[PDB]
């Protein structure tokens, strides 16, 4: 039912996050970088975006900014899932409009609780 | 080298190892919490990911080790009669999966007929080659249909000349004298996301120089780079 | 700080990280190659090892990272009114398995009645406690029936004085004035096998300072050590 | 059948190597340190010793040395399994009488091949 846009440059990480999301009955659309992510928002409107920071072509901070600059995209909740765990990285992401920042390495079950929280 | 670089180095080790660790932990927890919702083919696949990401993490730690063993002069080359044509193919094979994950084609030419017998340590010249090949992949173009890394074998100046050529991001002129320095990474908007320590080329140089050879670079920003490795045939 | 130390530091990260990685890889390969030879109890146990060893490797990467964020002045504190008695009890609990694996008893005493409300960053002081408690375990006597690490609370000179006392190997006089420096391990026949990087106390020192506090040590070789942490109250 | 003396200070490592040895039919005796290991040789004679280097109380180099200095003990083949994979570490261990040095991290199947070879 609910649709999740999963944005990360690692195929290995997309695969495991997709497994855990599908195990809850959510549909998953994948994007390999930030630009490809924004391109897919022409095709649909996710109920949730799961977003990495360090990606080629367009990084996650730029994706967050671009998400604020458009009425249609502005209100899609974003969970940032990132290895840049610093307090200033987090504050920047939250100031750019992220709803939640979670660090890598992550617990799949805590991740999923937070996906549910934000979807409900 | 310098200290500001050390604060950067330390943060870069953390970041380069955190990526495979994230996969190890997520995959392991998922298997542990989903044994009822895992078919066998998926279980085995997930186990193989843990194993492969462990192997990558192990490679990164072998670099920190080799760097300390070079920097304490404890590392000791051990030579033999090697066919370089075979050694290169073997190196090309070892990087194929990583190259494919970034859409990079890996070629080999070679100017000479094979076999090409040389008097070298095969393990350490493999590590030199793998570091250059790895770099050709890591620093390839972000979004191009024809990305490659090519190994060119020749014999020149009474020695072997190996060229590793790419059509990657290239290297600015100010950086060309600095890239072989321990800890040196080009900081730019085209290297931001690429993980690394800055040790690989520092290691490669010391190995090449323990063979009585040299390494240098030619590059043009936006076009690509050629790393030249000259090792004596004796 | 130094440079001879830097190369030793680089070899010590390699060795400290290699131990959990060995477990990760051996356990994963064994599960993958032995699916018909594991009962369910053992499969789950082996998966929990992978997860626990990943969590230890992760803690070691957070040390390297925290150390760069202190050297970049990019690390800051959020004080609150924490029950310190409860915070120590939390830290004591988090180290219990590591302590048991080395046959070390972990004790907690308060000279003053509880709670001990003081104005501190809870996260970061817990990290101060964990580093000290961890060191009490790592540097405990090699073979002794009564090994302990004891945390003592008192209120003094305005603030709170935390003592971490152990009956471990102790620290020579010439080392006492160097143990809080970066990449500094008191090399000796009694520390040889103990893993570490030399950052734990450098980190602990920086965090205590950012609170306006101080940390010092008293030790006797062969008897034990006491680490004193004084932080202002409000 | 064949009895293996397994000497390492990590309970986690002992457990996995013991699991793999028992999967082949071997009996396994464990020692947490080099001194404990030499003490166990009073009570039996192993067909093989698997030995780590970095242990408290008595390290593996000292165990190897002491193994050569008694007639009963000197012919027991030893495989050194160790995170110290330098070429000098290796040559020291081989000069000290180790039959084989294997590095950690290791492959359990390759390790077992080597155990099998030494036993036959
Ligand atoms: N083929 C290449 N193309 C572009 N830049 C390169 C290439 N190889 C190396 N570099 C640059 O040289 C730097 C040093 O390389 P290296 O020592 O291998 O360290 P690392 O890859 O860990 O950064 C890299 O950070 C990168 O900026
Ligand atoms: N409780 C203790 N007893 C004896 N020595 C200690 C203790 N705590 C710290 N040390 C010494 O101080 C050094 C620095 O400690 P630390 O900064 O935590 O680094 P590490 O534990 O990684 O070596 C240690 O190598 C050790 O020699």
């Amino acid at each position: 039912s609910k649709k999740v846009l999963l944005v990360d440059d690692s195929a290995v990480l997309r695969k495991i996050v997709s497994f855990n999301l599908k195990k809850e009955g959510y549909e998953v659309i994948e994007a390999e970088n930030g630009q490809i992510a924004l391109e897919k928002l022409s095709e649909f409107t996710p109920d949730l975006i799961v977003l990495a920071i360090m990606m080629p072509v367009m990084d996650g901070f730029t994706v967050l900014k671009k998400l604020q600059e458009k009425e249609e995209w502005k209100r899609i909740p974003v969970i940032v899932l990132t290895a840049k765990g610093g307090e200033e990285d987090e504050s920047l992401a939250l100031s750019l409009g992220a709803r939640k920042v979670m660090r890598k390495p992550f617990s799949p079950s805590q991740f999923i609780e937070e996906v549910k929280h934000l979807l409900n | 080298r310098i200290d500001r670089m050390k604060t950067e180095f330390i943060a870069n080790i953390s970041h380069e190892l955190r990526t495979p660790l994230t996969a190890i932990k997520a995959y392991a927890e998922t298997i542990y919490n989903s044994l009822g919702e895992l078919d066998l083919s998926t279980l085995k696949e997930f186990l193989e990911v843990i194993i492969d990401q462990s192997n990558h993490l192990e490679n990164l730690l072998n670099e920190l080790l080799d760097f300390s063993r070079l920097e304490r002069k404890s590392l000791q080359i051990n030579r033999e009669k090697v066919d370089l044509c075979d050694l290169v193919e073997s190196a090309v094979n070892a990087i194929k999966e990583f190259a494919s994950s970034h859409n990079v084609n890996v070629l080999f030419e070679s100017n000479v007929p094979c076999p090409v017998e040389a008097y070298i340590d095969p393990t350490r010249i493999r590590q030199v080659l793998l570091n250059l090949l790895n770099n050709g992949v890591k620093y390839s173009k972000k979004d191009a249909p024809d990305k490659y890394v090519k190994v060119i074998l020749d014999e020149k100046d009474g020695g072997v000349l190996i060229i590793v050529e790419d059509n990657g991001i290239g290297i600015p002129d100010h950086a060309k004298d600095r890239i072989f320095e321990q800890f040196y990474r080009v900081d730019s908007s085209l290297t931001y996301e690429v993980p690394g320590t800055g040790l690989g080329l520092a290691i490669t140089k010391e190995i090449v120089e323990l063979h009585g050879g040299r390494i240098w670079v030619e590059s043009e920003v936006g076009k690509g780079s050629r790393f030249f490795v000259w090792i004596p045939k004796d």
